[PDB]
């Protein structure tokens, strides 16, 4: 059934399972035309389809060109994911195809599940978390090849970069999502905390900074900080 | 006019008659109903005074054999039987009509409401949704389960509905996946009407059966099934007009008919909602939208 706090560390068992979040891949620009009405400009957009234990991210970049001529793009937006995610799942060999896919909006369940008839082994799940991965835009690598792409693409990435060398999985998931939530919460102070500095950069193969162990209690530290503010700064506390 | 005459009332019921009922009292002298219009099915029907668990009863039609009911004191039921000798079966029943000891079908004769419920059925495709060939009449109750229903225990004694699943192989194109999970019309069309059932008098008789079912007797899974094949036509963008003008009178006089305090049980919320105001046919239903307004504006 659905996944929340009780069942969490199910996420790390050795069952594969896939993250899917919709919330990137149809993306647009809200403007006004020179008879003074709105219009929409669509931008490229992508499917975020994570997995939590070894933190493979399939990054499916959305081009603008699949909107081209069609209707009811927000409903053919959760269709599209649906394809994308079945294409991907019949692309791997069948010891990589996942037992579960989670997603992350409700509205994906039954367009997934149709999608998927062929796999009916593969259980299809909501969740009750509010994970916060429509912040996948702020990281800038990833936002940097979804704006850059002229056709559709896959970009493959490991969004713990060489974490799981020194910690594990659901320590790794907990830092993605406190850095995750933060930067949902408030982008500019969320990426002043993480490069501010000269001497903690980003390798070229990694997403985030080279933070030592010690670095990174600091860090997730100062994103508590700001998480528990911007939470006062909104409720007044 | 057909009789279907009884050996004796030895336990206290109410015996149905399609849309009639009356109680009989425990050993009151009653043999059976009489002046019953050729041409339809029928269904008769019973509850017992005790126990009001367990609504059963019988479909058949007159044309097809001399039917009689006796109560079986064993498996404590009033059953159907069929009589071969035509001669003697007769003699049996115009003596207990001199005696005046049957209650007439009491039809009004401006009512088509029974034919109106059962335009589409027919004895023979009932008999394949209930499988029991020894027999030219049609056994159901309210704790029968559907085939669809057994997939998710006695083959025997289910109730084979044709089973209609939206989510399924057989519903959806490969590679038109939204489009036909959001427009039904190539599995109404092509899967149901062309391929399954023939013609759509066919879908209607299944419909009107499984209504019948599910009002007469409680039966769950014949509410499902009417439902679903509802859901099947409104969900179709593309329907034969004169399918749709059909369906919006068979609904009518089963909207008209439902016994209003059964409504909360009987009738899905969400189907009925989706059908009259979200689906592509929610402008094509002009009598039903306006008799569930009127009678049931509370469901909506
Ligand atoms: N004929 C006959 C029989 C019984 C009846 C017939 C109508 S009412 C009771 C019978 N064969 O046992």
């Amino acid at each position: 059934g659905a996944m929340n706090s009780s069942n969490y560390a199910e996420l790390f068992n050795n069952d594969i399972k896939l993250f899917v979040d919709d919330t990137n891949v149809y993306r647009v620009t809200v403007h006004k035309t020179f008879e003074g009405n709105v219009a929409t400009k669509a931008i490229n957009g992508c499917i975020f389809t994570l997995n939590p234990k070894t933190g493979h991210l399939f990054l499916k970049i959305i081009h603008t060109s699949v909107w081209a001529g069609q209707k009811r793009l927000s409903q053919l937006a959760k269709w599209k994911t649906a394809e994308e995610v079945s294409a991907l799942v019949r692309s791997l060999p069948k010891e990589e195809q996942p037992k579960q896919i989670i997603v992350t909006r409700k509205a994906m369940l039954d367009p997934l599940e149709v999608h998927m008839l062929d796999f009916p082994n593969i259980a299809i799940r909501p969740t009750e978390l509010r994970l916060p991965f429509s912040a996948a835009m702020s990281i800038d690598k990833l936002s940097d090849v979804v704006m850059k792409a002229t056709e559709p693409q896959m970009v493959l990435f490991n969004i713990y970069d060489d974490w799981l060398d020194r910690i594990s999985s659901y320590t790794a998931f907990s830092r993605l999502t406190l850095l995750l939530r933060a930067l949902k919460t408030n982008e500019e102070s969320a990426k002043m905390i993480l490069l501010s500095d000269p001497t903690i950069t980003i390798k070229s193969y990694h997403l985030w900074p080279s933070f030592t162990d010690e670095q990174w209690i600091t860090i997730e530290s100062q994103m508590r900080d700001l998480i528990l503010t911007e939470y006062g700064r909104k409720y007044n506390v | 006019m057909n009789t279907v005459p009884f050996t004796s009332a030895p336990i206290e019921v109410t015996i149905g008659i399609d849309q009639y009922s009356f109680n009989v009292k425990e050993n009151q002298p009653f043999h059976g109903i009489k002046d019953i219009p050729i041409g339809h099915v029928h269904v008769i029907h019973f509850q017992h005074a005790d126990n009001s668990s367990m609504r059963y009863g019988y479909w058949f039609d007159c044309r097809m054999g001399n039917f009689y009911i006796q109560y079986d004191p064993k498996d404590g039921l009033y059953k159907m039987m069929e009589e071969r000798d035509g001669a003697k079966f007769e003699n049996i029943v115009h003596n207990f009509k001199e005696r005046q000891m049957m209650v007439s079908y009491p039809k009004i004769d401006e009512d088509d409401t029974w034919y109106n419920l059962t335009e589409f059925v027919q004895m023979d495709k009932i008999r394949k949704i209930v499988r029991k060939d020894e027999n030219q009449f049609s056994y159901v109750d309210s704790s029968m389960t559907t085939v669809q229903e057994n997939e998710l225990s006695d083959p025997a004694h289910s109730l084979n509905y044709t089973v209609i699943n939206f989510k399924s192989r057989e519903a959806i194109r490969p590679g038109h996946e939204m489009e036909d999970f959001l427009d039904k019309s190539y599995y109404l069309n092509t899967v149901m009407l062309q391929g399954i059932f023939k013609n759509s008098s066919n879908y209607f008789g299944e419909l009107q059966f499984a209504f019948l079912n599910a009002m007469f007797f409680g039966n769950y899974g014949s509410s499902l099934q009417w439902h679903a094949m509802i859901e099947l036509i409104c969900s179709s963008a593309t329907v034969p007009k004169h399918m749709l003008d059909k369906l919006d009178e068979i609904l009518y006089y089963q909207i008209k008919t439902l016994p209003e305090q059964y409504s909360d049980i009987l009738l899905n919320e969400r189907v009925w909602n989706i059908c009259l105001y979200s689906s592509f046919q929610k402008n094509s239903l002009h009598n039903t939208e306006k008799i569930m307004e009127n009678k049931y504006p509370e469901l909506l």
